[PDB]
């Protein structure tokens, strides 16, 4: 929600942004309109940090994971201080 | 680097280069100016960039016409 | 005489009290 | 527009008489027999033969004694613009033309990657006269209607 | 909401520092704010509009005042050819004695700076003869800012704002704006022009106190109602006028001269006060064109629809336009830039060859820092035109209204437009600069008949076509026998031809091979920064790397690394890169015209002609030795007048070379080095007392790029603007 | 392949210097007369180029300084700035071949290129040392004889040759009477006999404007050390 995090239908459940993201966004969850029988899910847009390699790995058509950047909030700022 | 280079080209020629007379006095080549005018920012502007670029400028039509084209070639 | 007195005026107080104006305004919160 | 003939205009008979007495005074101070004595003599008359060649093909020159370049398309000037140009539009093509076959040529091959970037150089051989002709085959191409593509474009 | 900014809540709980730098630069997006809706939209524009004219009437308003009461304008007008105007008094603090000394001047008894924006020639020429004169036209102006300041703010209550249909009516702001705004407002300046500026003229002073007495032709008022309107330009005035008094004064108020003013180097008043006659009316009968409530008169939907052209060649032609202008707001925006875009450079083009004002033409410091002045604001105008273009693909086009119509079609084969555009771009790169190395090398040898110079005969024979006679052509208007000729010689010809071939005046400057290869190279820039504008605009909705650009809006930073790196991406980025090619084109041109006007002015007109085809000659003929005066300034031997165009000088320099910094060294490197110093503050003694309010970030990716060009553009003006008037005015020739 | 380019580098300037230079001209009247040793053709008008460096000759006047470096090695001639042309040129086939040789026929294994401490124990006493006494060497017997001639104000062509100094002893007597006893005071500890071609002497040569090439000699034999 500070972010923007949505995952198309295009996806084919291949576990290529759940295991690049480095704060823990994404997740997967069965599904039954793939071969491999699930799909990418994002129940934790907060801690989203907007670092695109998150879809800089979803092999697609365009894309089947895309991130809209909002407003920023001081995680999703990155601040450690 | 470039201001290195370029503050002992003006300190050479101001303060120790230079022809000399048979009398023994001594002519520096700008004259020994690099004690007043180097202290103002426009000081290096006027008499450093804009009178010892007087050479490179109007070299065209001699041997050193070949430095003349490199100085706009270079920019 | 008066540019002795507008000059600074809005060279020195003018600024001043516009800046701690907007300084406050913008550090709100409510 | 007022530029008369270069071989009638004083100020490029100038020029001339500058640029001669300028190699001749640093000529003045070699041996009269020595290598830079000879190499000065030599563009002494390169020189001479330069400014009699500008004004002898119809140069036309201006105020200063410069020859000036007439594009309009006046065809009592076409060696200056005209003339040269064409020369260019051949060769041009040439290149462009014998580009276009090779591409062509190796288009379908299992990957045109590799002989674009190794070229093949017999394939190019059999292939750089076909410039010589451009013109004439390019033309029916574009009646032929093989010039152009129209809708297919990206892929294939 | 609940702080700074109250438009826009993502923002305002934005706790670092990135709130208040973006809380100012949206603050005038009215689309973006939240809680808009489109009433609202127009009611604040309508507000904010008045705003700005209460700016421009308190800003002439100052003009008027200091020029009355620190300024040499009674002075002046005894001699103008030898009293510098005065722009206003200098009273800082600093000053040492010697600068007291040196800004002293124009008859003046203290520091004081010379007005270059030639006002004291307008108001001289349009009837204002004291100070007092100007005192009221201070407070006239004051009081039509005050009046303006209430409007604003009385559109915005209740029972006063307007409704939507009120602006989106179309027709009836196009009758009123066409015949009462361009109208009547260019018949009541003829009134003014032929009631006070040409009585000024003739040693008449007319004044609200007397006006009612004077005619302003002693059979005032008749002739024009009889029929025989050919009395208005009897008795013009005379070749020996003396602009001020009553020498060879005539009586005719309305002629049709088309020469100069002999003295005072100028068009006739007489002509001017023609011609905003003649145009006052072709507007008002332009204005009645299109229908309001009285059942006459077009319909501007209907006009779209007709011309469809048969033979489908243009699909549905202009069907739908009408909505999609009328709706879209940036739309509309941009019409009004590319408009007003060009008639700037239009006014640019035509003071300075045609001078409107007396004794303008001999005032060569003001006549430079005008045509410079309206070029930059041109070149900037119409960049903004394309940038509201792209804002239009963006958020308000919609691709089902407008089906097939010549709108969609541009966004169909955007692929043939960016093309040739490069094309046209790539080949006069190729040999303008090409032919410019080689004009180089050759002259570098020592050979420089060996140059290749281009006559420019097509300009040269246009020259020829309205008179001038140095080429010879023997065309229109320069032979004898041609039925144009015939048709006016005896209307404005003799006038006209006799200020062409005048070699004093800017009026069709001689051109040589040297003013055809700088053409180019204007005619460089306009496609190239064409081509990125255009680029922008047309690949705005999506392009081929990333096919859904339209979901992120007109302005975003990149798109992540990914796909081989999307850097540089938005629309806005394509409008960033566009400015750099108008300033440097906008270089091209007015460089271009100060050299060739100074060597003119010094009657040198040689040195242009001949170094202006080697790029060293531009280096070395004018810049490096025009800059001798101003670098000069201040010394280690004493300063002059020209110090502070000396010191402003470097200061352009200096701004200039920060925007580097910008532009350059991206953000991920500056975000790193704040958390070490946002560590050493944390920890220092005494130090750790205080406490940021708003944690402190670098700026974003694209503040740096907007903040970059700030500066760039900033040390580009002023270094320029320095050099500009400081050289000419140094020699003041 | 670095090692090989440089000779290879370093052979053109040599032979440049020899086929293409006003150098002998330049060993007479060194204060002014222009250092020139690159000659362009005469094609497009660019033998505009070829300047009066003066000397009788024409030319890009160079500022790499080699002429300097020419003359403080008793060069003297153009015949021997072009056998070192060659002798330059044959290392860079030397080094060239060896890096061949050291990488397809015989590759060191990692053994050998760890042990660091040999590295640098000859690097040290080989490279380092080894070549400043083996310089110490040639400023003593050509450089520092034969510029004392040319210093003193000689035509090069006349200098005997720099083998007649180590063949003939007595003409370095007729300068340094110190080679009379040969190599026996280095021998014996009476250091205090090579005092006229070993100093400490500090300054500038007023003649020559540079430094003594006694404190030179004496320099490099202290490094070497
Ligand atoms: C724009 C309005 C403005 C005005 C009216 C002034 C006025 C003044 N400045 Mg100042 N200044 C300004 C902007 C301005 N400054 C800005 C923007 C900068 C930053 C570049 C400076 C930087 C600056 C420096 C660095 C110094 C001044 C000084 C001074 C004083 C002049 C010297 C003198 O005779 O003092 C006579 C009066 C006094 C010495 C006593 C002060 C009287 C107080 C103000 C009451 C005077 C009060 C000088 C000064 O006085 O500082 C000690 C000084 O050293 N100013
Ligand atoms: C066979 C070669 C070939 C051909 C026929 C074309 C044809 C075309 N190019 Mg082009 N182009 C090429 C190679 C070629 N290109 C290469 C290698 C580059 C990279 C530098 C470009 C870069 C380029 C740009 C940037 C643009 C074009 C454009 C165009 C079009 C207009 C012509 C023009 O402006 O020329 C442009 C000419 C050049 C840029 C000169 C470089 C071309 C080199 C010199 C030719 C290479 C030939 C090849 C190596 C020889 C192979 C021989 C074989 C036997 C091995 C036209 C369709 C323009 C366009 O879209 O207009 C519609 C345009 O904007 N091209
Ligand atoms: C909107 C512009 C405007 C306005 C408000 C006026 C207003 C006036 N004019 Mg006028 N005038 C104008 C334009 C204008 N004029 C132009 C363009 C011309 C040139 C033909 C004239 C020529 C003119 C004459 C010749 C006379 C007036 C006169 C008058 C006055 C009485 C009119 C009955 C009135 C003050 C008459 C008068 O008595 O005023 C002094 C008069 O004699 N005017
Ligand atoms: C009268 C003409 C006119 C009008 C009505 C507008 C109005 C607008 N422009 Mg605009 N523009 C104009 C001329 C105009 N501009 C010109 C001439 C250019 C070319 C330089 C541009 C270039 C331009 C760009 C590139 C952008 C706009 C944007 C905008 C909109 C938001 C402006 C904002 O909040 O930033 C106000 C900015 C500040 C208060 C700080 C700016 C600091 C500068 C450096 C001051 C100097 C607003 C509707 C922006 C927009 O819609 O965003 C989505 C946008 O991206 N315009
Ligand atoms: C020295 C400065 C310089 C030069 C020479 C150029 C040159 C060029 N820019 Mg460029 N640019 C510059 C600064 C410069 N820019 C800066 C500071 C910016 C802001 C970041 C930009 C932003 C910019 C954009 C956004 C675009 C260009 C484009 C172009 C090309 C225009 C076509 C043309 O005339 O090519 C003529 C060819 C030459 C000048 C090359 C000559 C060099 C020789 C001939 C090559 C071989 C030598 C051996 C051209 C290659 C546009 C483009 O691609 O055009 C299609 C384009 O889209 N540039
Ligand atoms: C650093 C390597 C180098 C470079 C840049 C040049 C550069 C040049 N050489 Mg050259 N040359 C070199 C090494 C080099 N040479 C070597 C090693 C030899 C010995 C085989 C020569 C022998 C040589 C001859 C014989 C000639 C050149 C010529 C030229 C010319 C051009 C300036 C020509 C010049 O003539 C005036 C010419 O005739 N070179
Ligand atoms: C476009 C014309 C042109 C042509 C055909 C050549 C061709 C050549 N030049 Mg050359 N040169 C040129 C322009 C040209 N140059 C320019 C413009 C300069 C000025 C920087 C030089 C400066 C130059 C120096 C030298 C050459 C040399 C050479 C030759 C060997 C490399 C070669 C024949 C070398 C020889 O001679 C050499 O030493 N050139
Ligand atoms: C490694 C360098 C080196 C080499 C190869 C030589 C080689 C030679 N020296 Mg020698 N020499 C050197 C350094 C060197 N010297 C140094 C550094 C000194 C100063 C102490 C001397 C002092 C010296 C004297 C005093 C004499 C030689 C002589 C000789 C020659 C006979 C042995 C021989 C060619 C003898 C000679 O004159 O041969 C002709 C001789 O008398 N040398
Ligand atoms: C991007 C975009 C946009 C924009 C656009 C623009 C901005 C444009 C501009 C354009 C332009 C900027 C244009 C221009 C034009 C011009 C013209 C069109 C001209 C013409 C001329 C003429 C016609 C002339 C004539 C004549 C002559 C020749 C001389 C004598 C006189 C006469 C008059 C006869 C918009 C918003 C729409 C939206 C969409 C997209
Ligand atoms: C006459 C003249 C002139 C004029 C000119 C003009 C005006 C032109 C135009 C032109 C144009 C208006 C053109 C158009 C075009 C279009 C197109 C469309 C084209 C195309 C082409 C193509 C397509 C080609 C292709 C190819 C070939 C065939 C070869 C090479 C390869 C290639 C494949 C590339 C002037 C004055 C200058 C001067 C005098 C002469
Ligand atoms: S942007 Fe980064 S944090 Fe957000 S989902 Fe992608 S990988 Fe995760
Ligand atoms: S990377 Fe793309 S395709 Fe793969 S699981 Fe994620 S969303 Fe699905």
């Amino acid at each position: 929600m500070s972010h923007s995090v949505k995952i198309y239908d295009t996806c084919i459940g291949c576990t290529q942004c759940v295991r690049a993201c480095p704060t823990d966004v994404l997740e997967m969850i069965p599904w039954d309109g793939c071969k491999a029988k699930q799909i990418a899910s994002a129940p934790r847009t907060e801690d989203c940090v907007g670092c695109k390699r998150c879809e800089s790995a979803c092999p697609t058509d365009f894309l089947s994971v895309r991130v809209y950047l909002g407003p920023e909030t001081t995680r999703s700022m990155a601040l450690s201080y | 680097i470039s201001v290195v280079i370029f503050h002992f080209s003006w300190k050479m020629q101001s303060d120790v280069w230079g022809t000399i007379s048979d009398q023994g006095v001594v002519t520096h080549i700008t004259g020994g100016n690099f004690a007043q005018s180097s202290i103002t920012i426009n000081g290096w502007l006027r008499d450093f960039l804009w009178a010892q670029a007087s050479q490179v400028i109007q070299s065209y039509g001699s041997s050193l016409s070949a430095y003349g084209l490199f100085f706009l070639g270079a920019h | 005489n008066l540019p002795s007195i507008f000059v600074p005026l809005v060279g020195l107080v003018f600024p001043a009290i516009a800046m701690t104006s907007l300084f406050l305004y913008v550090q709100k919160k409510k | 527009a007022g530029l008369t003939p270069c071989k009638e205009s004083k100020a490029f008979a100038k020029r001339e008489k500058q640029s001669v007495k300028k190699l001749n005074s640093s000529l003045k101070k070699y041996a009269p027999d020595s290598a830079p004595a000879l190499a000065i003599q030599a563009t002494i008359d390169k020189t001479k033969r330069r400014f009699e060649n500008y004004g002898k093909f119809g140069l036309l020159c201006g105020s200063d004694g410069l020859p000036h370049l007439i594009v309009s398309g006046d065809q009592r000037h076409w060696g200056e613009f005209i003339t040269p140009g064409v020369l260019f539009l051949y060769i041009a093509g040439w290149i462009g033309w014998v580009g276009r076959s090779y591409l062509i040529a190796v288009s379908g091959e299992k990957k045109p990657a590799m002989r674009e970037i190794i070229i093949d150089v017999e394939l190019a051989a059999r292939i750089i006269p076909r410039g010589f002709i451009w013109p004439v085959a390019a033309y029916r191409e574009l009646i032929n209607g093989d010039l152009v593509v129209d809708d297919a474009d990206i892929g294939y | 909401e609940l702080r700074f900014p109250r438009f826009s809540q993502g923002l305002a709980q934005d706790p670092t520092t990135r709130r208040i730098w973006f809380g100012i630069a949206t603050a005038h997006d009215f689309e973006s704010h939240d809680d808009i809706t489109e009433e609202r939209l127009y009611q604040n524009i309508f507000a904010s509009h008045f705003g700005q004219l209460a700016i421009i009437f308190l800003w002439t308003s100052g003009n008027l005042f200091h020029v009355a009461w620190q300024g040499n304008f009674e002075s002046w007008i005894q001699d103008p050819l030898h009293v510098r105007p005065i722009a206003h008094a200098i009273w800082d603090p600093h000053f040492g004695q010697p600068a007291v000394e040196a800004f002293t001047r124009g008859g003046a008894a203290g520091p004081v700076n010379i007005a270059y924006s030639g006002v004291y020639q307008w108001w001289y020429t349009i009837g204002l003869r004291t100070n007092e004169d100007l005192y009221t036209g201070a407070l006239f102006l004051l009081f039509l800012s005050t009046l303006s300041l209430i409007a604003s703010w009385l559109h915005l209550q209740p029972k006063w704002k307007p409704s939507l249909s009120w602006f989106k009516n179309a027709e009836s702001r196009l009758n009123h704006h066409l015949s009462g705004l361009f109208g009547v407002s260019s018949l009541a300046w003829t009134g003014h022009l032929v009631h006070v500026a040409i009585p000024a003229s003739r040693g008449e002073y007319v004044r609200w106190n007397n006006f009612l007495d004077v005619l302003p032709y002693p059979q005032g008022l008749g002739p024009l109602l009889t029929g025989q309107w050919n009395l208005y330009a009897q008795n013009p005035d005379s070749s020996n006028h003396l602009f001020g008094t009553a020498q060879g004064a005539g009586t005719a108020i309305l002629t049709l001269l088309g020469g100069f003013h002999p003295q005072t180097q100028s068009l006739w008043l007489t002509d001017m006060a023609h011609h905003h006659l003649a145009i006052a009316f072709i507007f008002l009968i332009a204005g009645h064109m299109y229908r309001t409530n009285f059942g006459i008169g077009h319909s501007i939907k209907d006009l779209l629809e007709a011309h469809t052209p048969p033979g489908g060649r243009l699909g549905r032609g202009h069907k739908g336009l009408y909505d999609t202008i009328n709706n879209s707001i940036h739309f509309q925006l941009g019409l009004a830039l590319a408009s007003l875009g060009v008639i700037t450079s239009l006014v640019a083009q035509h003071m300075y060859s045609l001078p409107p004002y007396a004794f303008i033409a001999q005032d060569f410091t003001t006549q430079a820092a005008l045509y410079t002045h309206h070029q930059y604001i041109a070149g900037f105008i119409m960049t903004g035109a394309f940038a509201h273009g792209a804002i239009f693909f963006i958020r308000d086009y919609n691709p089902e209204q407008n089906e097939d119509n010549v709108l969609a079609r541009m966004l169909d084969h955007k692929e043939a437009i960016i093309s040739h555009l490069s094309w046209a771009s790539l080949f006069l790169g190729f040999h303008t600069l090409g032919l410019y190395v080689h004009n180089d090398v050759m002259l570098a040898f020592g050979t420089p008949e060996k140059q290749i110079l281009i006559e420019p005969i097509f300009a040269q024979w246009i020259q020829s076509a309205h008179g001038k006679t140095t080429y010879g052509f023997d065309i229109l208007l320069s032979s004898t026998n041609g039925p144009a000729f015939n048709a006016g010689r005896s209307l404005w010809l003799p006038g006209w031809l006799n200020a062409v071939n005048e070699n004093s005046n800017s009026l069709f400057l001689t051109i040589g091979p040297g003013d055809f290869l700088v053409h180019h190279a204007i005619a460089l820039g306009l496609h190239t920064t064409t081509l990125i504008l255009v680029k922008g605009a047309l690949d705005a909705r999506g392009s081929k790397l990333m096919p859904d650009k339209k979901d992120f809006g007109y302005s975003f930073p990149c798109d992540g690394p990914g796909r081989g790196g999307t850097c540089d991406i938005s629309a806005w980025d394509a409008f960033y890169l566009a400015v750099f090619w108008m300033l440097n084109t906008i270089g091209w041109v007015t460089f271009y015209w100060h050299w060739k006007h100074i060597t003119l002015w010094q009657g040198n007109v040689s040195q242009f002609n001949e170094s202006s085809t080697y790029l060293m000659g531009w280096l070395r003929d004018y810049l490096w030795l025009n800059s001798s005066q101003l670098i000069n300034g201040y010394n280690p031997f004493g300063m002059n007048s020209l110090s502070v165009w000396a010191w402003m000088f470097l200061f352009g320099h200096l701004v200039w070379a920060t925007g580097f910094m910008f532009l350059i060294s991206w953000r991920g490197y500056w975000q790193e080095l704040i958390e070490t110093l946002a560590w050493a503050h944390e920890r220092t003694p005494l130090a750790n007392l205080i406490r940021w309010r708003d944690k402190p970030v670098a700026l974003s990716i694209v503040q740096a790029r907007l903040v970059g060009l700030a500066h760039f553009s900033v040390g580009y003006i002023f270094t320029y603007a320095a050099f500009l008037i400081a050289s000419t005015s140094g020699k003041f020739g | 392949g670095q090692l090989s380019i440089i000779f290879l580098w370093l052979s053109g300037m040599y032979f440049h210097g020899a086929r293409f230079s006003n150098y002998e001209a330049w060993l007479s009247d060194p204060t002014h007369i222009g250092p020139s040793a690159q000659v362009v053709w005469p094609i497009v008008g660019q033998e505009i180029l070829n300047g009066d460096v003066g000397g009788g000759f024409r030319g890009i006047q160079i500022t790499s300084g080699f002429f300097q470096l020419w003359r403080a090695s008793g060069i003297t001639s153009e015949l021997q700035l072009y056998c070192t042309a060659i002798g330059a040129l044959v290392f860079a086939a030397l080094m060239l071949f060896a890096g061949w040789f050291h990488y397809h026929k015989a590759a060191p294994k990692l053994a050998w290129f760890q042990d660091v401490e040999s590295m640098l124990n000859h690097h040290l006493a080989g490279l380092l040392g080894l070549g400043s006494l083996s310089w110490a060497g040639h400023q003593i017997h050509v450089s520092l004889p034969i510029n004392q001639f040319l210093d003193a104000g000689v035509d090069p062509k006349e200098i005997p040759l720099p083998h007649e100094f180590i063949l003939n002893r007595d003409l370095l007597a007729q300068l340094y009477p110190s080679f009379a006893e040969g190599a026996t005071p280095f021998f014996t500890l009476n250091w205090s006999k090579y005092a006229e071609f070993l100093t400490f002497r500090g300054g500038l040569d007023p003649v020559t404007g540079g430094l003594w090439l006694t404190d030179i000699a004496h320099h490099h034999l202290a490094i070497a050390i």
